[PDB]
RNA sequence: AUUCGGAAUUCUUCUCUGCGGGAUUCCUUUGUAGCACAAGGUGAAAUUUUGGGCAACAGCAGGUCUGUGAUGCUCCUCAAUGUUCUGGGCGACACGCGCACUACAAUGUCAGUGAGAACAAGAACUACUUGAUCAAAAGAGUGGGGAAACCCCGGAAUCACAUAGACCCACUUGGGACCGAGGAUUGCAAUUAUUGGUCGCGCAACGAGGAAUGUCUCGUAGGCGCAGCUCAUCAAACUGUGCCGAUUACGUCCCU
């Protein structure tokens, strides 16, 4: 019937939520903007990796809408490519076999671990007597 | 050092007869071969592209790389 | 009067402390009483330690410092039993107090630390089977 | 319907190889789409021998206070650099780049253990070849009319041929000569 | 702009008793005059009907007379009073624009006037000190 | 410049410990002891254009 | 009929959870529909100041923090029913405010 | 077959709309636009001879995306970092003077109307204009 | 961590003697057994106790262990 | 088919949080001569998981009597070293020293256009919208709204642009010190500029810095802005928060 799934992915503070649906024609948009209007062309090649790695024939009749908040210019391009990659796996688990899903999942991991697993690195707090997380005040003797 | 700011008769025909025979054409490269500013060297190259005498290869907001038409 | 409470809206009751040998607030005031009287400092500090240890304490410590004898300041501590000093749980298993006693010359400051006997953070017991 | 990635959708990674046997296992030629990735490459001791060679170049252009942390700008500078290399050499730009890091560092060095001539570890030859070439181009474009893509392309193209008109080849010839005297 | 050198290209041009380079753009060659800045030199180019994409040194004397007349008195041309450097002159009360050698000579009058009446800014100027409360 | 293969890491010599002592097997089977500058591990490969053991 | 909103706020975490857990049981005895409770975000109050009283030696600071806890429960019952639900001896530190929703 | 806004390049819509305003010759341009800095955080004048038309097309697109936006909201969108001399830089919002004139010019064209109790929003005519222009750029 | 302390090693030996017939070589079942037969306020400590108790049981399966008297 | 903003149903993937779970050298192998180590596996996390807090016993003639209604002993005590009021100073100098901010440009400056955080604070002062506007900015003035409900779909700056824009290697559209003339705002009071905005000056050094020298091992250095505190007005400082994001080593006892 509806054939709907919802996933998510985070990089530093960006939280991107996807929504994969069964429709008539392939359509992927990020925050409203289509995929081919994303700039710079470098960050658009990172998001398109979640498609070229497995092939576009597995996105044949899927419609994906990603809504990203938090983070910055590059955090949001990495959170959005996780939600798209995790979304394809979640849709195949709910409506296909395990043989088909297992082949997809290994291809994503054989290319990049962080296509399905979140990066746990976060900002380190600042401490008094220091200008940063680890840089102390300048010392003078005479 | 001392680069001209407008084309004269002898520099203009060199731009329209010798530049189209260079493997690599850039505003900076043509500037030191004709002794003109990079501001008017870039304008002369945009003219040659419009009439289709050189081929664009890499285009950006601040960088442009040309070459021979064939 | 200070807080402008309306009449019939404020009430106070007084309840009695269970055991006076386990409150350093009361013990330090017994110590000051001896000190403001003609009492030997060592004989004064030995009374507090023996009392609280007899009353059922788990570790005690008394510190008296400042112009005890002569024109030079000095510190005299008296420890007995076990007492933790580090960590966060030390704020629940230890009680403390302080006071400033006005001598004829100078000032004297005395502290009393009492270890009140949730289990300790790093003790493990194994239940006897059967 | 997958396909092997090409750098900037144009340059092919197929057939990339090193003619230097010693350095074969320390230059990485795994295919990628852009010089940008977010991986923890400094977690183990020998993890930077797997990071792709072109990404290491882009990391060497982010120097000084002006250049610190500008990785997207460094990718754009490399995009134009490979275009100029193709016109100057008429070869695959990726084959020229790995021919430069295999010829830009001294094979013998002298140190203060006693100075004494000392051989150089293969991981040091790769690290120093990238560092010397990025530094030679950055200083040759300071107060010059040339832009940096044209300076960097001249550095890499000259280093791949072993020409003495390269900054990295000049330092390699001096260091190797000095170490031989201390042998 | 692929326009050939005119036979009358003037590498040095004279304006308001000031030498002006004949290789810069028009707004940035008029900034060489005293009293005309970058922001003021764009307004002068609009009021004189001169394209700002030409090199100074291609313009003729008729263009230079119009330029030197706008700068001399910017009132007839609708340049607002909030745009002139000397408004409500303290000794005459008339708004004007000071340019060329008159910028220096009137600055000399400002210092000589403060010193004559023994004001605090006068004595500090006479002793070659700082006057705006800098330590 | 013949090639050699590192077969064992003897130890870290030098006052400040920036030079390693290794035994190489000439792949051009002779085991020669040499000094090496920079990070190195077993099964590496130097390009040789002896030394006293640590 | 009407909707009444109860706000619980205190400086101690255990006291807040004890009172709210009491109100739910009392409310269910009166057979009253319940919307909640909701755990609102806790605000943290911070003050940082120098340790030395004379300004000497190394510059050392300490940070003092306070936490404030907040819960809300929406009931469906007239005033008299609510007047009986909340009439108990809550421990010190906790306050409960009655609001009639529109 | 058809197209709407947000399906086309943001600039190519603004460049096309600014040409429409200039060629029709109906929009109202204030006289202060020839002598003014776009903000007090700038250093020099806008230096593009058609800079009022570019902002009006940029302001209209902003109202389309976020209905109910006011002059203070648009100034956040057109702010910049100011050069303070030998002191650290800071962020200054744009001046709401020129934004007040830009919403007046669009209102007289009928493309913008005052909102419901707050802000400005575009009318039905403005909706047809915005989307019709988006189809024109798409078909090149 | 790396190296275990006296608190862990002493307590983990009383467990072996009292409850020797409820333990085996699997860490996860042993931890469930231990959490019911001991008192402590920190789950980190109970993890290490079950870690060392598993280590002892492997040694007992080979030969005698010093300081452990099953009797 | 795709977009935008009335009525409805349902429902927790994301957000909120009081108590819980989870990691233990757990598993395999090597060097092996019980304690352990290295590589790999499992995994969100693999070694004190990461970053902090608390921290023994002894001592310094270390600082503070300018915090305190903590004090010994001293001093002055009625035109007084008490207390209040007025004015000035703590801000004075072509001298020396510590710590910062801005630069010396093209990996740039200027003019546009795009996408897009987190921690906080607010009278119970913070802030929106609309006038002013038939014509600079800063301002003034009117209606309203508040504490996960208002500000707020928190429109930060680095950043990006196929923007078919300007400049072209020069103390120059780099740099912005010093100074002049209008005008507005805080305050009882701006003359030693309180601060902000407009035009002008830029002919003030500065083109990468001698001997010496500080800090630093991964979301770290460096770069970039934002809140709080001081506060009627003023942050080149401090205390926090997020954004972009590397080079080198994973060693030794040479210097300390
Ligand atoms: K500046
Ligand atoms: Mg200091
Ligand atoms: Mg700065
Ligand atoms: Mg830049
Ligand atoms: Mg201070
Ligand atoms: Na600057
Ligand atoms: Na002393
Ligand atoms: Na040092």
């Amino acid at each position: 019937a509806l054939k709907q799934v919802q996933t998510f992915g985070k990089k530093k503070t960006a939280i991107a939520v996807a929504t994969v649906t069964k429709a008539a024609q392939c359509n992927i948009k990020v925050n409203g903007v289509p995929l081919q209007q994303i700039l710079p062309d470098t960050l658009r090649a990172k998001i398109m990796e979640a498609i070229t790695v497995v092939g576009s024939k597995y996105y044949s009749r899927l419609r994906i809408d990603v809504a990203v908040h938090g983070g910055g210019q590059v955090s949001q391009a990495y959170a959005a490519r996780q939600a798209i990659a995790k979304g394809l796996i979640a849709f195949f688990q709910k409506y296909h076999n395990e043989v088909e899903k297992a082949a997809l999942k290994d291809k994503f991991l054989a290319y990049d671990k962080f296509l399905l697993i979140a990066d746990p690195r976060r900002c380190e707090p600042k401490k008094w007597g220091r200008h940063s997380a680890r840089t102390r005040f300048t010392k003078s003797y005479r | 050092l001392q680069n001209a700011v407008m084309f004269d008769k002898e520099t203009y025909d060199k731009l329209r007869s010798e530049v189209p025979k260079y493997k690599l054409i850039t505003p900076s490269i043509i500037s030191d071969r004709l002794k003109i500013a990079v501001s008017i060297a870039a304008a002369g190259l945009k003219q040659l592209c419009r009439e289709k005498l050189i081929r664009l290869v890499s285009c950006s907001s601040k960088t442009r790389v040309y070459t021979r038409i064939v | 009067q200070r807080f402008n409470y309306k009449e019939g809206k404020l009430q106070l009751y007084v309840e009695r402390v269970e055991v006076r040998g386990l409150s350093a607030m009361a013990q330090v005031e017994s110590l000051r009483f001896k000190l403001l009287s003609n009492l030997q400092v060592r004989r004064a500090a030995m009374g507090i330690i023996r009392y609280v240890m007899e009353s059922g304490a788990k570790g005690c410590e008394v510190t008296v410092g400042g112009k005890i004898k002569g024109q030079r300041a000095k510190s005299m501590t008296f420890r007995d039993g076990y007492m933790i000093k580090s960590g966060t749980a030390h704020k629940s298993f230890v009680d403390s107090a302080c006071r400033h006693c006005y001598m004829r010359a100078g000032c004297i400051g005395v502290k009393v630390k009492i270890m009140l006997p949730e289990p300790l953070p790093d003790v493990i017991t194994v239940i006897e089977p059967k | 319907s997958s396909k092997t990635p090409k750098l900037f959708n144009k340059w092919s990674f197929e057939g990339l190889e090193t003619s230097e046997l010693a350095l074969r296992d320390h230059i990485s030629t795994t295919a990628a789409y852009v010089p940008h990735t977010s991986g923890r490459w400094q977690k183990r001791r020998f993890y930077k021998a797997r990071m792709p060679i072109v990404e290491r170049l882009a990391n060497g252009l982010m120097f000084k206070g002006r250049g610190n942390g500008r990785k997207l700008q460094a990718a754009r500078l490399l995009k134009h650099t490979l275009e100029i290399i193709h016109l100057l050499t008429d070869e695959n730009p990726l084959q020229v780049v790995v021919d430069a890091v295999s010829k830009g560092a001294p094979r013998e060095d002298s140190t203060r253990v006693g100075r004494q001539a000392v051989d150089v570890s293969p991981m040091r030859r790769v690290n120093e070849a990238i560092y010397q070439m990025c530094k030679g181009a950055r200083e040759a474009a300071f107060r010059n009319l040339k832009s940096m893509p044209e300076c960097l392309a001249d550095e890499i193209v000259n280093a791949s041929k072993g020409s003495s008109n390269s900054y990295a080849i000049k330092k390699k010839d001096e260091v190797e000569r000095v170490a031989k005297a201390n042998r | 702009s692929l326009t050939l050198i005119p036979d009358h290209f003037q590498h040095i041009v004279r304006l308001l008793n000031t030498n002006v380079e004949g290789k810069r753009k028009v707004p940035f060659a008029l900034r060489m005059v005293k009293g005309v800045g970058i922001r003021f030199a764009y307004l002068v180019c609009k009021k004189a009907g001169i394209d700002v994409e030409r090199r100074a040194g291609t313009l003729t004397a008729e263009e230079l007379e119009k330029i030197a007349e706008i700068i001399a008195d910017p009132a007839k041309f609708k340049i607002p009073d909030w745009f002139l450097n000397r408004q409500r002159d303290p000794k005459t009360g008339k708004t004007e624009h000071l340019s060329s050698s008159m910028v220096d000579t009137r600055l000399r009058d400002d210092l000589e006037r403060l010193k004559k009446m023994r004001a605090h800014r006068g004595v500090r100027h006479a002793y070659g000190l700082r006057v705006r409360g800098q330590h | 410049a013949q090639v050699g293969l590192i077969i064992k890491v003897l130890g870290r010599t030098g006052s400040r410990g920036n030079v390693t002592q290794v035994r190489v097997r000439l792949m051009a089977n002779r085991t020669i002891v040499r000094n090496v500058k920079g990070p190195c591990k077993e099964n590496d490969m130097l390009s040789l254009m002896e030394a006293r053991r640590l | 009929g009407q909707t009444v909103r109860l706000t619980i706020t205190s400086r101690n975490a255990k006291a807040v959870e004890s009172v709210t857990s009491q109100l739910l049981t009392r409310a269910r005895d009166e057979k009253v529909t319940i919307h909640g409770p909701v755990r609102l975000p806790t605000r943290t109050l911070k003050i940082t100041t120098r340790k030395t009283p004379c300004g000497n030696g190394t510059n050392t600071w300490d940070t003092f923090e306070l936490k404030i806890y907040k819960r809300i429960i929406d009931l469906h019952a007239p005033t008299e029913q609510v007047k009986k639900i909340t009439s108990f001896t809550m421990e010190s530190g906790v306050d409960v405010s009655i609001t009639i929703l529109d | 077959k058809g197209a709407t806004l947000k399906d086309v390049s943001a600039w190519r819509w603004i460049k096309t709309a600014a040409r429409h305003f200039k060629q029709e010759g109906k929009i109202f341009v204030p006289n202060c636009t020839e002598i003014m800095k776009s903000s007090h955080g700038r250093e020099r004048a806008p230096q593009n001879p058609d800079w009022y038309y570019i902002r009006c097309a940029a302001v209209l697109r902003a109202i389309y995306l976020r209905p109910g936006v006011g002059y203070g909201g648009l100034s956040k969108r057109f702010g910049n970092k100011k050069n303070y001399g030998s002191r650290p830089e800071h962020t200054v919002t744009s001046s709401t003077g020129p934004l007040h004139w830009a919403c007046k010019s669009l209102t007289k064209l009928g493309l913008v109307e005052p909102g419901a109790q707050s802000g400005q929003r575009l009318t039905r005519k403005g909706h047809k204009f915005a989307d019709s222009l988006a189809f024109q750029v798409q078909i090149r | 961590g790396k190296i275990r302390t006296k608190t862990v090693k002493r307590a983990s030996r009383q467990v072996v003697e009292k409850y020797y017939s409820k333990l085996n070589f699997d860490f996860y079942q042993n931890k469930r057994v231990i959490m019911d037969v001991t008192i402590a306020e920190s789950k980190k400590l109970k993890n290490k106790i079950a870690g060392y108790t598993t280590h002892i049981m492997k040694r007992l399966a080979r030969g005698p262990v010093r300081g452990i008297s099953l009797k």
